[PDB]
Protein backbone atom coordinates (compact mmCIF):
# COMPACT_ATOMS: atom_id res chain seq x y z
CA UNK A 1 0.00 0.00 0.00
CA UNK A 2 2.79 2.41 0.86
CA UNK A 3 4.37 1.85 -2.55
CA UNK A 4 1.24 2.92 -4.43
CA UNK A 5 0.84 6.15 -2.45
CA UNK A 6 4.33 7.39 -3.35
CA UNK A 7 3.84 6.62 -7.06
CA UNK A 8 0.89 8.93 -7.75
CA UNK A 9 -2.33 6.95 -8.26
CA UNK A 10 -3.96 10.12 -9.71
CA UNK A 11 -3.52 8.77 -13.26
CA UNK A 12 -5.74 5.70 -12.63
CA UNK A 13 -9.37 5.98 -13.75
CA UNK A 14 -11.24 2.94 -12.41
CA UNK A 15 -10.32 -0.26 -10.56
CA UNK A 16 -12.59 -3.28 -10.06
CA UNK A 17 -11.98 -6.52 -8.16
CA UNK A 18 -13.98 -9.67 -8.98
CA UNK A 19 -13.29 -12.63 -6.70
CA UNK A 20 -15.03 -15.55 -5.02
CA UNK A 21 -14.29 -15.42 -1.26
CA UNK A 22 -15.24 -19.09 -0.79
CA UNK A 23 -12.47 -20.34 -3.11
CA UNK A 24 -8.96 -21.41 -2.10
CA UNK A 25 -6.84 -19.41 -4.60
CA UNK A 26 -8.36 -16.00 -3.81
CA UNK A 27 -6.08 -15.09 -0.89
CA UNK A 28 -3.78 -13.20 -3.27
CA UNK A 29 -6.70 -11.19 -4.68
CA UNK A 30 -7.84 -10.26 -1.17
CA UNK A 31 -4.42 -8.84 -0.31
CA UNK A 32 -4.33 -6.85 -3.56
CA UNK A 33 -7.77 -5.41 -2.81
CA UNK A 34 -6.77 -4.28 0.68
CA UNK A 35 -3.56 -2.63 -0.56
CA UNK A 36 -5.23 -0.64 -3.35
CA UNK A 37 -8.18 0.29 -1.09
CA UNK A 38 -6.02 1.66 1.72
CA UNK A 39 -6.66 5.16 3.05
CA UNK A 40 -3.37 6.52 1.67
CA UNK A 41 -4.10 5.29 -1.87
CA UNK A 42 -7.66 6.64 -1.74
CA UNK A 43 -6.50 10.21 -0.99
CA UNK A 44 -4.94 10.76 -4.43
CA UNK A 45 -7.97 11.20 -6.76
CA UNK A 46 -11.51 11.82 -5.45
CA UNK A 47 -13.12 10.57 -8.67
CA UNK A 48 -11.70 7.05 -8.78
CA UNK A 49 -14.28 4.37 -7.95
CA UNK A 50 -13.01 1.08 -6.51
CA UNK A 51 -15.51 -1.74 -7.07
CA UNK A 52 -15.37 -4.95 -5.01
CA UNK A 53 -17.44 -7.48 -6.95
CA UNK A 54 -18.26 -10.58 -4.90
CA UNK A 55 -19.47 -13.87 -6.40
CA UNK A 56 -19.53 -17.50 -5.28
CA UNK A 57 -19.32 -19.84 -8.30
CA UNK A 58 -17.59 -17.41 -10.66
CA UNK A 59 -14.31 -19.29 -10.09
CA UNK A 60 -12.25 -16.50 -11.72
CA UNK A 61 -10.46 -14.12 -9.33
CA UNK A 62 -9.61 -11.15 -11.53
CA UNK A 63 -8.60 -7.49 -11.32
CA UNK A 64 -9.32 -4.93 -14.05
CA UNK A 65 -7.78 -1.46 -14.25
CA UNK A 66 -8.15 1.40 -16.73
CA UNK A 67 -5.42 4.02 -16.95
CA UNK A 68 -5.67 7.66 -17.95
CA UNK A 69 -4.02 7.03 -21.32
CA UNK A 70 -6.81 4.55 -22.07
CA UNK A 71 -5.18 1.13 -21.67
CA UNK A 72 -6.95 -1.87 -20.12
CA UNK A 73 -4.83 -3.83 -17.64
CA UNK A 74 -6.68 -7.00 -16.62
CA UNK A 75 -4.82 -9.70 -14.67
CA UNK A 76 -6.55 -12.88 -13.51
CA UNK A 77 -4.87 -13.44 -10.17
CA UNK A 78 -5.31 -17.07 -9.15
CA UNK A 79 -1.72 -18.34 -9.13
CA UNK A 80 0.01 -14.95 -8.90
CA UNK A 81 1.10 -13.71 -5.50
CA UNK A 82 0.14 -10.39 -3.93
CA UNK A 83 3.62 -8.96 -4.52
CA UNK A 84 3.58 -9.90 -8.21
CA UNK A 85 0.17 -8.27 -8.75
CA UNK A 86 1.11 -5.03 -6.99
CA UNK A 87 4.51 -4.81 -8.71
CA UNK A 88 2.95 -5.14 -12.17
CA UNK A 89 0.38 -2.47 -11.27
CA UNK A 90 3.17 -0.16 -10.09
CA UNK A 91 5.25 -0.71 -13.23
CA UNK A 92 2.48 0.25 -15.65
CA UNK A 93 1.80 3.52 -13.79
CA UNK A 94 5.25 4.98 -14.52
CA UNK A 95 5.30 3.89 -18.17
CA UNK A 96 1.78 5.19 -18.81
CA UNK A 97 2.42 8.64 -17.33
CA UNK B 1 -21.89 -31.72 13.05
CA UNK B 2 -21.44 -29.47 10.02
CA UNK B 3 -23.27 -26.69 8.21
CA UNK B 4 -24.46 -26.42 4.60
CA UNK B 5 -22.33 -25.97 1.49
CA UNK B 6 -23.73 -22.50 0.66
CA UNK B 7 -24.97 -23.03 -2.91
CA UNK B 8 -24.65 -20.10 -5.29
CA UNK B 9 -26.90 -18.45 -7.88
CA UNK B 10 -24.73 -19.52 -10.83
CA UNK B 11 -26.12 -23.07 -10.65
CA UNK B 12 -28.99 -22.88 -8.13
CA UNK B 13 -30.94 -26.10 -8.62
CA UNK B 14 -30.95 -28.05 -5.32
CA UNK B 15 -33.82 -27.15 -3.00
CA UNK B 16 -33.75 -28.32 0.65
CA UNK B 17 -35.17 -31.83 1.15
CA UNK B 18 -37.01 -30.78 4.32
CA UNK B 19 -39.33 -28.58 2.26
CA UNK B 20 -39.98 -31.39 -0.24
CA UNK B 21 -41.01 -33.89 2.44
CA UNK B 22 -43.27 -31.25 4.02
CA UNK B 23 -45.00 -30.80 0.65
CA UNK B 24 -45.57 -34.55 0.42
CA UNK B 25 -46.83 -34.69 4.01
CA UNK B 26 -49.24 -31.81 3.38
CA UNK B 27 -50.44 -33.37 0.12
CA UNK B 28 -51.04 -36.67 1.97
CA UNK B 29 -53.93 -35.17 3.97
CA UNK B 30 -57.65 -34.95 3.29
CA UNK B 31 -59.63 -31.74 2.79
CA UNK B 32 -61.12 -32.10 6.28
CA UNK B 33 -57.56 -32.08 7.64
CA UNK B 34 -56.85 -29.07 5.40
CA UNK B 35 -59.44 -27.06 7.32
CA UNK B 36 -58.00 -28.32 10.61
CA UNK B 37 -54.49 -27.37 9.46
CA UNK B 38 -55.66 -23.95 8.24
CA UNK B 39 -57.63 -23.15 11.40
CA UNK B 40 -54.69 -24.06 13.64
CA UNK B 41 -52.33 -21.94 11.53
CA UNK B 42 -54.79 -19.03 11.56
CA UNK B 43 -55.17 -19.27 15.34
CA UNK B 44 -51.40 -19.42 15.88
CA UNK B 45 -50.54 -16.98 13.08
CA UNK C 1 -30.01 -6.48 6.75
CA UNK C 2 -32.02 -3.86 4.84
CA UNK C 3 -30.39 -1.11 6.91
CA UNK C 4 -27.04 -2.95 6.90
CA UNK C 5 -26.57 -3.42 3.14
CA UNK C 6 -27.52 0.23 2.56
CA UNK C 7 -24.56 1.35 4.69
CA UNK C 8 -22.32 -1.20 2.94
CA UNK C 9 -23.38 -0.01 -0.52
CA UNK C 10 -22.71 3.59 0.52
CA UNK C 11 -18.98 2.80 0.48
CA UNK C 12 -17.97 0.97 -2.73
CA UNK C 13 -14.82 -0.65 -1.29
CA UNK C 14 -16.14 -2.65 1.69
CA UNK C 15 -16.82 -6.17 0.41
CA UNK C 16 -19.45 -8.42 1.98
CA UNK C 17 -17.97 -11.91 1.77
CA UNK C 18 -20.76 -13.94 3.36
CA UNK C 19 -22.01 -15.12 6.73
CA UNK C 20 -24.42 -17.37 8.62
CA UNK C 21 -27.96 -16.24 9.46
CA UNK C 22 -29.85 -18.48 11.91
CA UNK C 23 -27.55 -21.46 11.31
CA UNK C 24 -27.76 -20.98 7.53
CA UNK C 25 -24.72 -19.98 5.48
CA UNK C 26 -25.31 -17.37 2.77
CA UNK C 27 -23.24 -15.64 0.11
CA UNK C 28 -23.49 -11.97 -0.86
CA UNK C 29 -26.24 -12.78 -3.36
CA UNK C 30 -28.02 -14.78 -0.66
CA UNK C 31 -27.76 -11.76 1.62
CA UNK C 32 -29.19 -9.56 -1.15
CA UNK C 33 -32.08 -11.98 -1.69
CA UNK C 34 -32.59 -12.17 2.08
CA UNK C 35 -32.68 -8.36 2.20
CA UNK C 36 -35.45 -8.08 -0.40
CA UNK C 37 -37.33 -10.87 1.38
CA UNK C 38 -40.24 -9.80 3.63
CA UNK C 39 -40.33 -10.29 7.40
CA UNK C 40 -41.69 -13.30 9.29
CA UNK C 41 -45.08 -11.66 9.86
CA UNK C 42 -45.53 -10.80 6.17
CA UNK C 43 -44.30 -14.14 4.82
CA UNK C 44 -46.33 -16.21 7.30
CA UNK C 45 -49.33 -13.96 6.69
CA UNK C 46 -49.07 -14.75 2.98
CA UNK C 47 -48.49 -18.44 3.77
CA UNK C 48 -52.10 -18.96 4.85
CA UNK C 49 -53.24 -17.11 1.73
CA UNK C 50 -51.52 -19.60 -0.55
CA UNK C 51 -52.64 -22.66 1.41
CA UNK C 52 -56.26 -21.46 1.36
CA UNK C 53 -55.88 -20.22 -2.23
CA UNK C 54 -56.84 -23.68 -3.51
CA UNK C 55 -60.19 -23.52 -1.72
CA UNK C 56 -60.61 -19.84 -2.61
CA UNK C 57 -59.87 -20.53 -6.28
CA UNK C 58 -62.41 -23.36 -6.31
CA UNK C 59 -65.15 -21.14 -4.86
CA UNK C 60 -64.34 -18.30 -7.27
CA UNK C 61 -64.43 -20.60 -10.31
CA UNK C 62 -67.74 -22.17 -9.25
CA UNK C 63 -69.26 -18.73 -8.61
CA UNK C 64 -67.80 -17.48 -11.91
CA UNK C 65 -70.39 -19.39 -13.95
CA UNK C 66 -73.27 -17.05 -12.96
CA UNK C 67 -70.86 -14.12 -13.35
CA UNK C 68 -70.05 -15.18 -16.92
CA UNK C 69 -73.68 -14.60 -17.93
CA UNK C 70 -73.75 -11.24 -16.13
CA UNK C 71 -70.57 -10.11 -17.90
CA UNK C 72 -72.01 -11.08 -21.29
CA UNK C 73 -75.27 -9.29 -20.45
CA UNK C 74 -73.30 -6.21 -19.35
CA UNK C 75 -71.22 -6.42 -22.53
CA UNK C 76 -74.38 -6.34 -24.65
CA UNK C 77 -75.53 -3.21 -22.82
CA UNK C 78 -72.08 -1.76 -23.53
CA UNK C 79 -72.55 -2.57 -27.23
CA UNK C 80 -75.99 -0.93 -27.24
CA UNK D 1 -75.23 -31.99 -2.80
CA UNK D 2 -74.09 -33.29 0.58
CA UNK D 3 -72.59 -36.43 -0.95
CA UNK D 4 -70.47 -34.31 -3.31
CA UNK D 5 -69.09 -32.32 -0.37
CA UNK D 6 -68.11 -35.56 1.38
CA UNK D 7 -66.44 -36.93 -1.76
CA UNK D 8 -64.52 -33.69 -2.30
CA UNK D 9 -63.50 -33.74 1.37
CA UNK D 10 -62.18 -37.30 0.85
CA UNK D 11 -59.60 -36.27 -1.78
CA UNK D 12 -55.98 -35.25 -1.34
CA UNK D 13 -54.23 -32.06 -2.45
CA UNK D 14 -53.06 -33.45 -5.80
CA UNK D 15 -56.51 -34.78 -6.74
CA UNK D 16 -58.19 -31.51 -5.75
CA UNK D 17 -55.57 -29.45 -7.59
CA UNK D 18 -56.04 -31.58 -10.72
CA UNK D 19 -59.81 -31.27 -10.27
CA UNK D 20 -59.54 -27.47 -10.39
CA UNK D 21 -57.29 -27.62 -13.46
CA UNK D 22 -59.89 -29.64 -15.38
CA UNK D 23 -62.60 -27.17 -14.34
CA UNK D 24 -60.36 -24.36 -15.61
CA UNK D 25 -60.00 -26.23 -18.91
CA UNK D 26 -63.77 -26.81 -19.07
CA UNK D 27 -65.10 -23.58 -17.53
CA UNK E 1 -62.34 -36.14 -10.09
CA UNK E 2 -63.97 -37.21 -13.35
CA UNK E 3 -66.98 -38.69 -11.53
CA UNK E 4 -67.34 -35.49 -9.50
CA UNK E 5 -67.42 -33.41 -12.69
CA UNK E 6 -70.20 -35.62 -14.07
CA UNK E 7 -72.12 -35.63 -10.77
CA UNK E 8 -71.89 -31.84 -10.39
CA UNK E 9 -72.87 -31.43 -14.06
CA UNK E 10 -76.26 -33.03 -13.32
CA UNK E 11 -77.30 -30.38 -10.76
CA UNK E 12 -79.41 -27.29 -11.40
CA UNK E 13 -78.15 -23.73 -10.95
CA UNK E 14 -80.09 -23.37 -7.69
CA UNK E 15 -78.31 -26.42 -6.27
CA UNK E 16 -74.99 -25.07 -7.59
CA UNK E 17 -75.47 -21.92 -5.50
CA UNK E 18 -76.60 -24.05 -2.55
CA UNK E 19 -73.46 -26.20 -2.66
CA UNK E 20 -71.22 -23.16 -3.17
CA UNK E 21 -72.68 -21.59 -0.01
CA UNK E 22 -72.13 -24.84 1.90
CA UNK E 23 -68.48 -24.94 0.82
CA UNK E 24 -68.10 -21.31 1.89
CA UNK E 25 -69.93 -22.10 5.14
CA UNK E 26 -67.78 -25.17 5.85
CA UNK E 27 -64.27 -24.27 4.67
CA UNK E 28 -64.36 -20.49 4.05
CA UNK F 1 -88.55 -11.37 -17.24
CA UNK F 2 -89.35 -13.67 -14.31
CA UNK F 3 -90.06 -16.57 -16.67
CA UNK F 4 -86.63 -16.13 -18.27
CA UNK F 5 -84.90 -16.27 -14.87
CA UNK F 6 -86.80 -19.43 -13.89
CA UNK F 7 -85.86 -21.16 -17.15
CA UNK F 8 -82.15 -20.36 -16.71
CA UNK F 9 -82.07 -21.56 -13.10
CA UNK F 10 -83.87 -24.78 -14.08
CA UNK F 11 -80.96 -25.89 -16.31
CA UNK F 12 -77.71 -27.63 -15.41
CA UNK F 13 -74.21 -26.22 -15.81
CA UNK F 14 -73.68 -28.19 -19.03
CA UNK F 15 -76.75 -26.57 -20.60
CA UNK F 16 -75.69 -23.07 -19.53
CA UNK F 17 -72.13 -23.80 -20.70
CA UNK F 18 -73.41 -24.15 -24.26
CA UNK F 19 -75.74 -21.21 -23.58
CA UNK F 20 -72.78 -19.01 -22.62
CA UNK F 21 -70.69 -20.30 -25.54
CA UNK F 22 -73.28 -19.13 -28.06
CA UNK F 23 -73.52 -15.78 -26.26
CA UNK F 24 -69.72 -15.43 -26.26
CA UNK F 25 -69.69 -15.87 -30.04
CA UNK F 26 -72.32 -13.09 -30.32
CA UNK G 1 -81.27 -23.11 -24.82
CA UNK G 2 -81.89 -21.65 -28.27
CA UNK G 3 -85.13 -20.06 -27.06
CA UNK G 4 -83.21 -18.49 -24.17
CA UNK G 5 -80.71 -17.01 -26.64
CA UNK G 6 -83.52 -15.43 -28.66
CA UNK G 7 -85.28 -14.10 -25.56
CA UNK G 8 -82.08 -12.64 -24.08
CA UNK G 9 -81.08 -10.84 -27.29
CA UNK G 10 -84.65 -9.52 -27.74
CA UNK G 11 -84.72 -7.49 -24.50
CA UNK G 12 -83.77 -3.84 -24.11
CA UNK G 13 -80.97 -2.31 -22.04
CA UNK G 14 -83.06 -1.75 -18.90
CA UNK G 15 -84.58 -5.25 -18.97
CA UNK G 16 -81.14 -6.83 -19.41
CA UNK G 17 -79.86 -4.55 -16.65
CA UNK G 18 -82.74 -5.74 -14.47
CA UNK G 19 -81.74 -9.32 -15.33
CA UNK G 20 -78.26 -8.73 -13.89
CA UNK G 21 -79.68 -7.36 -10.63
CA UNK G 22 -82.02 -10.33 -10.22
CA UNK G 23 -79.28 -12.85 -11.01
CA UNK G 24 -76.88 -11.27 -8.50
CA UNK G 25 -79.54 -11.29 -5.77
CA UNK G 26 -80.72 -14.82 -6.61
CA UNK G 27 -77.16 -16.13 -7.03
CA UNK H 1 -49.95 -30.94 12.01
CA UNK H 2 -48.75 -29.54 15.34
CA UNK H 3 -45.14 -30.44 14.53
CA UNK H 4 -45.57 -28.64 11.21
CA UNK H 5 -46.51 -25.45 13.07
CA UNK H 6 -43.46 -25.74 15.34
CA UNK H 7 -41.07 -26.40 12.44
CA UNK H 8 -42.19 -23.53 10.19
CA UNK H 9 -41.95 -21.06 13.08
CA UNK H 10 -38.40 -22.32 13.69
CA UNK H 11 -37.51 -21.91 10.00
CA UNK H 12 -35.67 -18.85 8.71
CA UNK H 13 -37.00 -16.32 6.21
CA UNK H 14 -35.37 -18.12 3.27
CA UNK H 15 -36.55 -21.56 4.41
CA UNK H 16 -40.18 -20.43 4.65
CA UNK H 17 -39.94 -18.45 1.40
CA UNK H 18 -38.30 -21.39 -0.38
CA UNK H 19 -41.15 -23.46 1.05
CA UNK H 20 -43.67 -20.99 -0.40
CA UNK H 21 -41.90 -20.86 -3.77
CA UNK H 22 -41.93 -24.66 -4.03
CA UNK H 23 -45.56 -24.64 -2.88
CA UNK H 24 -46.29 -22.09 -5.61
CA UNK H 25 -44.50 -24.27 -8.17
CA UNK H 26 -46.27 -27.42 -6.95
CA UNK H 27 -49.78 -26.10 -6.33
Amino acid sequence: AAALARLGLRAVKQVRVQFCPFEKNVESTRTFLQAVSSEKVRCTNLNCSVIADVRHDGSEPCVDVLFGDGHRLIMRGAHLTAQEMLTAFASHIQARG
Amino acid sequence: EALAGAPLDNAPKEYPPKIQQLVQDIASLTLLEISDLNELLKKTL
Amino acid sequence: VKEMVRILKGIPFLPLLGGCIDDTILSRQGFINYSKLPSLALVQGELVGGLTFLTAQTYSMLQHQPRQLTALLDQYVKQQ
